[PDB]
């Protein structure tokens, strides 16, 4: 047998933080806003108003690998730079950075940034955001 | 609720 504790996942790790890191669970659908229907509720204290209420959603496709989608989200989803199409559905990988907004005035980095990422359980457990 | 605002 094996220990759930000794487990791994797939996660969206904040760059920068070891706090705020969403768990990506194997067959779940993760939706993350600001609103209160999602499943991780983003408050930003330095700009409350970045981010959408339902911002964008990750859920595995019919082959088993992680997606992410923007949610019609005013101000963007960027996958390493690139700016996503809203409602199309991108595979995520291994390495990739995630962006949710874009950055203030001055400033070199969004402050939501991501890196996907698949890592050990003992390691993503500390830094996970609670869920909504 | 408040709309998202434009950055």
């Amino acid at each position: 047998g094996a220990h759930m504790a000794g487990g791994r996942s797939w996660c969206l790790r904040r760059v920068g933080m070891s706090a705020g890191w969403l768990l990506l669970e194997d067959g779940c659908e993760v939706t993350v806003g600001r609103g209160f229907g999602v499943t991780y509720q983003l408050v930003s204290k330095i700009c409350p108003l970045m981010i959408s209420r339902n911002h964008c959603v990750l859920k595995q496709n019919p082959e088993g690998q992680w997606t992410i989608m923007d949610n019609k989200s005013l101000n963007g989803v960027w996958l390493n730079r690139a700016r996503l199409e809203p409602l199309r559905v991108y595979s995520i990988h291994q390495g990739d950075y995630i962006q949710l907004g874009v950055p203030l005035e001055n400033k070199e980095n969004a402050e939501y940034e991501y890196e996907v990422t698949e890592e050990d359980w003992e390691t993503i457990y500390p830094c996970l955001s609670p869920k909504n | 609720e408040l709309k998202t605002e434009r950055y």
